């Protein structure tokens, strides 16, 4: 996995790849990583697909169900202390990586999660498995105060890091802007890896395969 | 495994079969002990294990079936209901504290109509289980280490349409395998069957 | 129908009597508060009077810190008001540890009036004696500044904001001075010497005493410095001679 | 009526009368005293003993509660063993967990909480008993007194018992701010034998407890031959 | 305190329990509700009151499982409620659990002897224990098993039940098992059963000319089995016909109805 | 008077009614006198006449460590759940500390048993009195508890039915109790305990207990046989 | 291993209107077979159709708690279960038990009715949930069957010749798989009907 | 700790406290809801007890997730644990089956905690009715829950005082093609007869839910209704 985060001038932009493997063959190439927490919160994740999802959906039903008591906008630190809370009482076995980003009145708010529950905030993160290699485009080409194109760029200049280098990721490059006041999600934003030599469509006519019994069921 | 348990079922019966042997490591303590256990008269139990869980098994299964014939003024369940009970004690026992019980058993009964409004089964009903609690309906099962001796056998020699001695004297076939090459000592064979008119104890073929 | 009053049931004409019997217990002690916000603070005056020369006088108090960002006046029953500051201690602090951010002001005010309708509800326990005021200034959203904020909640357990509010014996005088004193201006609009001397002289037309700076104790919050503190007494002589003007 | 049987319930008035029921217990219970001396806190109490068999020290209402603070009671003798060993584990938790000796203005809010919280449920009643909280702390010398009700208090002296009215016009002689803790155990027992009529009991003695510098700001009881004698 | 307990799981100085006696007659002021046995199904009837412009019908999907006065518990049990009306649904939550927990423990339909034994446990068991109220509610399970066949089951509010083939909770119970008593025979069919049900059920709210809006209906019968899978079963043998309960809608009553006032008005063109 | 029926409720004068009934039972108990000397405590309850012939026995005297003993008066049925109490909390301080409990220690433990059942509504009190005669390093003790949690430290006293008496005759000879040996100190116990028997009625080994504790001499219960050397020779004289 | 003790392999493809899915018949103790006509799939409504592998014992115990909860659903909200919320409702029942794992692997298949689109969802034994909008597929034959599967698919296919492609993917990869084979029980199911057929395979 | 019932039946066979609570459930302001083909209105009553008591801070239109709104009429703060424990089902159901509730489902549970207090131990009933509202698969609904638990389906009501003088006005009022913008006309014109003074922005509370959602209507989107009534 090879999700990565970038604090530019006004808010923060995350990145992700799409690839999910079980087990040295590809299950699924359109993964979808970069989930949901808040109008104004988004939270990439690495590691395993069900507790990412299940830390995901069970803290952003409770940001929401404390954002109608309050009836204010909900904060990044209350995002992240919820998040950091439970993937320390289960001591690592929670195996869910985290890059959380997100805008308050405090400014943008970028800062991971690692799967035994410490946190850093930092204005760049990386985690997943190309995390290595994502960082070192980041050492490279990151600048303080850059433009929303320069950072949608280097984040997706970033993720092709971990696309051609890391086997565990791969096929496309996700990229959630988050800013002050919208959120502009991308899916198909850069697809480096096209379709090369499409099928040859193998063509078999329907009733060659030897059938026993067939029982048809009106609806 | 050491002992093994034949069954299988036709037209209008159930034949099931279990060696009476109970050992201590390799002292024979019996010959002859009842391993067929008549949890109804029209259903019966065929486990095959040690002496320790297979008799606090079959005590569980046969005083529950008989306090809901307690409960609910006589009627016999189905044999699909008994066994569908049974792998619930199964496989609610390998995620427990006592441990799972290491019991392989054959569920058999014949299915009655209680009443005039049954239009249920009719015919015989024979079911394999393990010990983890798998259960799979079958037209022939068999445990223990000459299980695939005789397996293959009735592959080989089992007809849906067989008769009471017809199927009588393919057991003898199956006792007589189990003689011939498996070397643990299965000399007396307990042949029970299930019929219309309720459980027999069969004397000739041992 | 037997007792019809003594415990938390239902009167016929759909009424708690515990409820309205424990309102008493505010205005028995015979003491009065006025809390009033301005443009750019909050203000909490209230009577601290001692009738007896022997007892030290900086050790009753009802002007309360809950968090160091909200503070609180008791008005009621005394040692129920300093009940409830315990209970609000333990629900700001299990927000910070929680939540990561500190309570609102908003948010402590309605998780106190749960606790208040639950003792309400369940027949043996009793009702706090006692009208809480929880005072601070909230976090805007979409600009970021301060906003002064006054939140007021029953024995019963209505919660809700206020301009200002008044609380003990005589409240409704109080209530009426401040209704009268917003008829002409904003209150939203005047400053921290015009708010200080309309709490004051509202708690002047109450009692009819026109008291001594040393009988009442005032807390603030105001938007430079966001934290609950008490006034010095030298700040409110200056505050009795522009009312006396 | 049934107004006046528990504790969770208000009266007409907005009262709870067993908690004023239970400051009968105190006003008809033996006379107590106590006084600011600027560098420390005297506490006296009269013991009236029921029979001329009882040892001397028994029934003693003064306890150390730390080795700075200790509580005397007033009203019921073994109600306020109760407020006694809670507030001696409300000083053993800061020692044990904040490793600080407990101040004398948050011992004296721990009191009147355990007393309050015995006022508020309809299975409990509220202690026949006011509590003296004496403590030299590094916050100086404090008095409090916390009644029934759970109403904790600052003193710079303080009256309870029955006579407490005559000997609270006693105190208002005293100084406070010249006082000391050398001149005041002679004046303070001086005040419960002028306070207090043998026409009742015969059998009154009179126990006195400080804690201030000269004692190594340790709550300690008096030698015996510092008391004046009647 | 102690003081104000109203003891309601005492016995009186006559042997009687007061909160079970209140309860029954919190019942007879609820709608009446009528069943019928027949030899092919066996029909319920009951009466709900005035409707008001101003309700609304909650737009449901396959309505049978969910009326104004019967309710669905399994596929093989219906039911209908007289009594306080949002302390049924304790009650039928709890029946639609212990009636699944029989399915996952033995993969067979529970017996409606069973079910009605299993939900009386419950409602004695707050007359005994608890000091608190009991249940004023009253129960009419039908339904179908192989032990058996159609079966019809009263309820009352102290944890006893009885086996009936026509009876009657609510308003007016014991004027109207008088006259289910003057005419019910064993070998009746569903269509007379049905005519029955609603005949009776006119009398005791004095109603000649019937109203559709004010009667609902729910018939509990054998319908032929049409989601047979034999090919993912392949030895498991399926029933020819399942019953099914359902509820007949104003398409379904109005044929039956018509006939219910016509048998009113065949019987009084010879009353004089 | 409505202010009665609970333990929980205060009367208008400030009083707890079921505190000073429980009381009523430690004054119906059978009358027992303790004498403390300077080394010795000496306990003499006044245990059951024989009706002519046949003798019912009721033991009243606990030992509750080798140091400690007590006799009771009231409900005996609530001095012995007070009996397993002190037992068990004088085992539990003789395995951590290997000495003998300090009976001023020991004397406010008591008390807070008496308390926790005086304050809770579905709790009542300890319809029974104690003696407790005790020896430790501070020298012998003499104490006496109450159903209402007060705990009185004596130099003799006297509980039971018309122990009134028994009291007047300890209220004349209290300052001569410091000087008498061990001899003399059973027999001004046996004195005041012989003052409240009935009109007709003397002490003898079939209706006393002399239970001893000193300080090299462990709880002793002096019963039928060995009691006779303070017993034979006894009268009550005027 | 225990997730291969039974044997059998769970697939399904997605068409233009319509889904396959297609189980073996093979029951077994890690090489002897048990069972030769046992199928693996369940048929919840006239819309979705899921099916088990894994441990034999956990395939039934599971689709009993499946079906208690299905019927339970139906009881309460007076409709049918949609395909969306039947899959995020058995992941959410793999994930309670995350310490004591169930040993299946679900292989969900559906449909909207009125719409006509089709959801597939494969979760892991911990619950994990994936949804492909090409094919899903589960057992111990289940690397042989990514290949099978991705070699042959488009997204544009009939229902009567999306079958001829699942079906010859399920029978080419169990005859490389020794715990899967004997033949192969598919369904094909459109906004219409329900077709289910039987497939001839070899029987060793 | 008073595990008795204090809710029992009386010799007329009649729960006397919960007709008590339905007296104590009517005795709030007036809060009223309509229905139509492209939505549902609600329609509160903000009544200030002072020109000091901060109008913009009180509410009595909850709204409970994305599709679902509430307005009470009762015990204020017996109403903050029904809707705390009706925003918290609703969360519940959402981490079980990634969907929005339906509005039948929601009303069951709430109603099973008015029956849950009407038969527990040493607790009263609730003294507060709602209305429910809002959008799920099968078009659009308006609830209204009572004291006792019984809850129904309504089209047009009204609960509170001054609620059977409206309820009969939204008898002569309502047509059943009524389109949502012609909703609001009639919502907040029955608000008005019943009305004391003069309402304004802040003076009531109102909230259409439209489409998937239910949107608690502003005080400039208001303010352009009143002006038009
Ligand atoms: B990362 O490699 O893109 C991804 C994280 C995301 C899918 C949660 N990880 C995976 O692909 C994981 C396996 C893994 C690889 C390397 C380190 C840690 C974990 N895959 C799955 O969890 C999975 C399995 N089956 C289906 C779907 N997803």
């Amino acid at each position: 996995t090879t999700i990565v985060g970038v604090v530019y001038r006004d808010g923060v932009v995350l990145g992700a790849d799409t690839r999910a493997t079980e087990g040295s063959i590809v299950a699924d190439k359109r993964c979808r990583k970069i989930h949901y927490m808040a109008p104004n919160i988004m939270c990439c994740g690495a590691g395993t697909s069900a507790d990412t999802e299940a830390v995901t959906n069970m803290v952003s039903s409770h940001l929401a169900l404390h954002r109608l008591e309050t009836g204010k906008q909900s904060r990044v630190l209350e995002a992240l202390t919820l998040l950091k809370r439970h993937l320390y009482r289960y001591q690592g076995h929670v195996s869910a990586a985290l890059v959380l980003g997100g805008v308050d009145v405090e400014g943008p708010f970028l800062a991971t999660i690692a799967p035994h529950g410490s946190t850093d905030r930092l204005p760049f993160v990386t985690m997943g498995s190309g995390s290595i290699a994502a960082m070192a485009q980041l050492e490279a080409a990151y600048k303080d105060n850059m433009t929303c194109e320069e950072a949608k760029e280097l984040v997706a200049s970033a993720i092709r890091k971990g696309i051609f280098n890391d086997p565990y990721s791969g096929t496309q490059v996700d990229v959630c802007v988050i800013t002050k006041d919208k959120t502009e999600l991308t899916i198909g934003y850069d697809k480096p890896n096209e379709r090369m030599y499409p099928r040859q469509e193998v063509l078999l006519p329907p009733g060659t395969t030897p059938v026993l019994k067939e029982e048809i069921r009106q609806l | 495994m050491a002992e093994t348990a034949i069954a299988f079922r036709c037209k209008d019966y159930v034949m099931v079969a279990a060696a009476g042997l109970n050992a201590f490591y390799y002292i024979k303590i019996t010959d002859a002990e009842d391993k067929i256990t008549q949890l109804d008269t029209h259903q019966l139990v065929a486990c095959t294990g040690e002496n320790g869980p297979r008799v606090n098994f079959t005590e569980y299964i046969k005083c529950n079936l008989a306090l809901n014939r307690m409960r609910q003024h006589g009627r016999h369940s189905s044999c699909e209901s008994t066994a569908n009970f049974m792998r619930n004690c199964l496989a609610s026992a390998i995620r427990s504290r006592e441990g799972a019980y290491q019991v392989n058993c054959l569920f058999a009964g014949y299915d009655t109509p209680v009443s005039e409004d049954d239009d249920g089964v009719v015919g015989p009903q024979l079911f394999y289980m393990d010990y983890l609690g798998t259960l799979q309906a079958v037209p022939y099962g068999c445990h223990g280490y000459g299980a695939c001796f005789v397996t293959a056998l009735l592959d080989r020699l089992w007809r849906p349409d067989l008769s009471q001695q017809e199927g009588l004297e393919l057991m003898q076939k199956c006792c007589d395998e189990v003689k011939r090459r498996v070397i643990i000592s299965n000399s007396y064979f307990f042949v029970k069957a299930v019929t219309k008119n309720g459980v027999e104890v069969i004397t000739a073929v041992h | 129908a037997g007792f019809d009053k003594y415990i938390t049931v239902f009167s016929p004409e759909g009424s708690l009597y515990q409820v309205e019997y424990a309102f008493k217990a505010v205005t028995y002690p015979g003491l009065l508060t006025v809390a009033i916000r301005c443009k750019d603070a909050v203000l909490v005056v209230t009577q601290h009077l001692i009738p007896d020369r022997l007892m030290r006088p900086d050790s009753v108090t009802a002007l309360y810190e809950v968090t160091p960002n909200i503070g609180c006046c008791m008005t009621g029953r005394a040692p129920d008001g300093r009940a409830l500051v315990q209970r609000a201690r333990e629900e700001a602090s299990d927000y910070q540890y929680r939540y990561g951010v500190e309570i609102p002001i908003a948010v402590l005010a309605k998780r106190m009036g749960d606790k208040a309708q639950v003792r309400t509800q369940q027949a043996g326990l009793r009702p706090m004696g006692v009208v809480s005021t929880f005072i601070g200034m909230d976090q805007s959203d979409q600009d970021g500044s301060l906003k002064p904020q006054i939140y007021t909640v029953d024995p019963a357990g209505w919660t809700g904001g206020h301009i200002a509010c008044a609380a003990g014996k005589k409240q409704v005088e109080a209530m009426a001075f401040l209704e009268k004193r917003q008829k002409s201006t904003e209150l939203d609009a005047l400053t921290q010497k015009e708010a200080a001397m309309i709490a004051l002289a509202a708690l002047q037309s109450a009692i009819g005493t026109a008291v001594k700076a040393k009988e009442v104790e005032v807390g603030r919050c105001t938007a430079a410095n966001p934290a609950f503190q008490r006034v010095p007494n030298s700040e409110v002589e200056e505050w009795l001679t522009a009312v006396a003007e | 009526s049934g107004h006046d049987q528990s504790t969770d319930v208000f009266s007409a008035e907005g009262r709870v009368f067993q908690v004023e029921y239970a400051g009968k217990a105190v006003d008809n219970s033996s006379t107590a005293v106590a006084a600011c001396c600027k560098d420390g806190v005297v506490v006296a109490v009269e013991k009236v003993h029921t029979s001329r068999m009882l040892e001397k020290g028994s029934n003693n209402r003064i306890h150390a509660v730390d080795r700075q603070a200790g509580i005397c009671i007033c009203g019921l003798l073994p109600d306020g063993r109760a407020i006694v060993s809670r507030a001696r584990q409300e000083a053993e938790n800061s020692r044990d967990i904040f490793a600080t000796p407990i101040r004398g203005s948050v011992l004296a809010n721990r009191v009147g909480e355990f007393m309050h919280a015995y006022t508020t449920h309809f299975a409990y009643r509220p202690f026949g008993c006011s509590a003296i909280i004496a403590s030299y702390a590094d916050d100086g010398p404090q008095l409090f007194v916390s009644d029934p009700s759970g109403t904790v208090a600052g003193y710079y002296g303080v009256a309870l018992g029955k006579a407490k009215t005559v000997a609270k016009s006693e105190l208002e002689k005293l100084d406070f701010s010249s006082l000391t803790c050398d001149e005041a155990v002679g004046k303070l027992a001086s005040i419960l034998h002028e306070v207090h009529d043998k026409q009742k009991d015969k059998l009154y003695e009179v126990e006195v407890a400080w804690v201030c510098d000269k004692s190594d700001r340790k709550f300690v009881h008096v030698p015996a031959d510092m008391v004046p004698a009647e | 305190s102690h003081r104000y307990d109203s003891r309601t799981t005492t016995f009186s100085p006559e042997g009687r329990l007061y909160q079970v006696e209140y309860a029954v007659e919190a019942i007879q002021q609820a709608g009446t509700v009528i069943g019928v046995c027949t030899k092919d199904g066996v029909v319920l009837a009951g009466e709900k009151m005035v409707p008001h412009p101003l309700f609304d019908s909650e737009s449901m999907q396959d309505k049978n499982t969910s009326g104004e006065k019967m309710y669905k518990i399994a596929e093989h049990i219906g039911c209908s409620v007289a009594g306080v009306t949002s302390d049924a649904y304790a009650l039928l939550n709890y029946a639609r659990l212990s009636a699944l927990r029989h399915q996952y423990t033995f993969q067979e339909p529970m017996a409606i002897e069973d079910l009605c034994r299993i939900l009386c446990d419950e409602k004695q068991l707050y007359t005994q224990y608890g000091g608190v109220r009991p249940y004023g509610v009253s129960f009419l399970l039908v339904g179908w098993d192989r032990y058996y066949g159609y079966q019809l089951y009263s309820t009352e509010p102290s944890g006893d039940y009885s086996a009936w083939s026509a009876y009657a909770i609510g308003q007016n119970d014991q004027v109207a098992h008088a006259l289910l008593k003057k005419d019910w025979h064993e070998s009746m069919t569903l269509e007379d059963g049905m005519l029955l049900a609603l005949r009776v059920l006119g009398k005791t709210m004095d109603t000649a000319k019937i109203d559709l809006d004010r009667v609902e209906v729910a018939v509990m019968r054998k319908v032929p089995a049409s989601n047979i899978d034999q090919l993912l079963d392949p030895f498991k043998h399926h029933p020819k016909t399942t019953p099914r309960f359902q509820i007949l809608t104003r398409s379904e009553l109005k044929p039956h109805a018509e006939r219910a006032d016509q048998a009113r008005e065949a019987e009084e063109k010879a009353e004089a | 008077n409505e202010y009665d029926s609970d333990i929980t409720t205060w009367s208008p004068t400030g009083r707890l009614f079921q505190i000073e009934y429980a009381n009523e039972a430690v004054n119906n108990g059978s009358a027992t006198v303790g004498v403390k000397g300077k080394n010795f405590v000496v306990l003499a309850a006044l245990k059951r006449s024989p009706v002519a012939e046949l003798s019912s026995y009721q033991e009243k005297v606990f030992e509750i460590d080798e140091h400690v003993g007590m006799s009771i008066s009231g409900l005996v049925a609530d001095g012995r759940v007070l009996a397993r109490y002190l037992r068990t909390e004088c085992m539990n301080y003789r395995y951590m500390y290997s000495n003998g409990m300090p009976m001023n220690q020991m004397a406010d433990m008591i008390g807070e048993k008496h308390q926790r059942h005086i304050q809770c509504s579905g709790k009542r009190p300890f319809g029974v009195g104690l003696l407790l005669a005790g020896y430790d390093r501070q020298g012998p003790h003499l104490y006496q508890t109450v159903p209402s949690g007060d705990v009185y430290d004596y130099k003799a006293t006297a509980m039971g039915v018309r122990s009134q008496a028994s009291r007047t005759y300890l209220e004349r000879h209290f300052e001569h109790f410091s000087d008498c040996t061990l001899d003399e100190l059973v027999t001004h116990a046996l004195k005041a305990l012989a003052s409240a028997t009935s009109e007709g009625i003397e002490l003898n080994v079939k209706n006393t207990t002399i239970a001893i504790v000193g300080k090299d001499t462990p709880f002793t219960i002096f019963e039928e046989e060995s009691a006779r050397k303070y017993l034979d020779g006894f009268k009550m004289r005027p | 291993s225990i997730m291969a003790y039974s044997g059998g392999s769970v697939m399904a493809m997605a068409g233009k209107e319509c889904f396959v899915i297609i189980s073996d018949n093979r029951l077994g103790e890690q090489l002897k077979t048990i069972s030769t006509e046992v199928p693996k799939l369940h048929v919840v409504n006239d819309s979705i159709v899921y099916g088990l592998t894994g441990l034999r014992t956990d395939q039934q115990t599971f689709a009993n708690k499946v079906q208690f909860r299905t019927e339970m659903y139906k009881l309460r909200e007076e409709r049918d279960i949609t395909g969306k919320a039947f899959a995020a409702m058995i992941t959410s029942m793999l994930y309670e038990a995350r310490f004591g794992p169930w040993f299946v692997e679900p292989v969900i298949g559906s449909i909207d009715k009125s719409t006509g689109e089709v959801y597939l969802c494969a979760t892991d034994l911990i619950g994990a949930p994936c949804e492909p909008e090409d094919y899903v597929c589960a057992g111990t034959a289940a690397e042989s069957l990514h290949g099978m599967c991705e070699a042959l698919w488009r997204p544009g296919m009939s229902p009567e010749e999306l079958f001829e492609i699942a079906a010859q993917a399920m029978l080419s990869a169990c005859d490389r798989d020794s715990l899967s084979g004997y033949g192969a029980v598919a369904m094909i199911v459109t906004k219409d009907k329900v077709t289910t057929r039987l497939i001839k395979g070899r029987k060793d | 700790e008073a595990f008795y019932g204090l809710t029992t039946f009386s010799p007329s066979g009649k729960l006397i406290q919960i007709e008590y609570a339905t007296t104590a459930a009517g005795k709030g302001t007036t809060a009223l809801g309509v229905k139509a083909t492209d939505g549902v209105v609600i329609a509160a009553k903000k009544k200030a007890p002072s020109t000091l008591v901060d109008a913009s801070s009180i509410q009595k239109v909850f709204v409970l997730d994305e599709h679902v709104g509430c307005t009470y009429s009762g015990m204020g703060p017996d109403c903050r644990v029904l809707i705390d424990s009706a925003r918290k089902n609703c969360q519940q159901y959402k981490l079980m089956y990634n969907e929005p509730i339906p509005i039948s489902q929601l009303v069951r549970k709430i109603s099973a905690i008015y029956q849950e207090f009407t038969q527990s131990g040493g607790v009263r009933p609730f003294g507060c009715s709602l209305l429910v509202a809002g959008v799920d698969a099968n078009g659009y609904h308006l609830y209204q829950v009572d004291p006792s638990g019984t809850f129904w389906a309504w089209k047009a009501t009204a609960i509170g005082t001054g609620s059977p003088d409206a309820k009969a006005f939204l008898e002569k009022r309502y047509t059943v093609d009524m389109e949502l913008e012609d909703a609001v006309h009639t919502a907040l014109l029955t608000l008005k007869e019943g009305f004391d003074g003069q309402m304004t922005s802040e003076n009531t509370q109102v909230g259409r839910v439209v489409e998937n959602r239910f949107e608690i209507l502003s005080v400039d989107q208001l303010r352009d209704y009143l002006d038009q009534i």
